[PDB]
Order: structure tokens, then C-alpha cells, then sequence
């Protein structure tokens, strides 16, 4: 029969699609997990320079 | 014969169906794309205009 030909055409798209679709919501959850990581990382090295440059500048004044 | 001829050229995985006019039938068949050649070959040999 040409309807059994039919279904396998669906099961088929249908499983390309949602692996597509999982390797989309797989590489989002990457990339802003190093967002994340990095917008941390960037405030660790802000504090540094803060902190350094504070005590000097406290150092020099006494 | 053309019944016989679309059997051997598309096998099994094709539906023909006809409906009749006043004379003979207008009859179509339904065949998958890419299977569309095969089906016209078979027509072309009969002698059967589209």
C-alpha cells in the first residue's frame, strides 16, 4: 500500500525537528551558563581593582 | 491494460480510482512524487493521452 509508505514520512520530519529543537535549548542553556559565569568573573576582577587602589589611596593620606 | 501497466510500473503503492462520465471514465491515479515518471511511461506506451 502507498499509505504505509505515507507514515514513515511523518515519523521522520518529526524526529529531525525535535532534535533540532533539543540541540537549540542544549546550546542556550550553554551559553548563558557562561554568561552567567562571566558576569561574575568580571565583578571578581572589579573588586580587586576597588580594593587595591582604596587602601593605597587611605596609605598615602596617613 | 492500463490497469495491468500501472501495476508493473508502481507496484503496489499507488490507488486508482475512476468515476464515469457518460462514456468511458476519467480515471486517475495517485502516485507518490518521484513515482510521477513511471506512471506517465506507463500511459505513453497504451497510448493514452493526459
Amino acid at each position: 500500500k502507498l499509505e504505509a509508505i505515507l507514515s514513515q514520512e511523518v515519523e521522520a520530519e518529526i524526529q529531525a525537528l525535535l532534535q533540532e529543537a533539543e540541540a537549540k535549548a542544549e546550546a542556550v542553556k550553554r551559553e548563558a551558563e557562561e554568561k552567567a559565569k562571566a558576569l561574575l568573573q568580571a565583578r571578581e576582577r572589579a573588586l580587586e581593582a576597588q580594593y587595591r587602589a582604596a587602601l593605597r589611596r587611605a596609605e598615602s593620606a596617613g | 491494460l492500463v490497469e495491468e501497466a500501472l501495476r508493473k510500473a508502481l507496484e503496489d503503492r499507488y490507488l486508482l480510482a475512476h468515476e464515469a462520465y457518460a462514456g468511458g471514465v476519467p480515471a486517475l491515479v495517485v502516485v507518490h512524487r518521484k513515482e510521477v515518471d513511471q506512471a506517465k511511461a506507463a500511459l505513453s506506451r497504451a497510448g493514452v493521452a493526459e
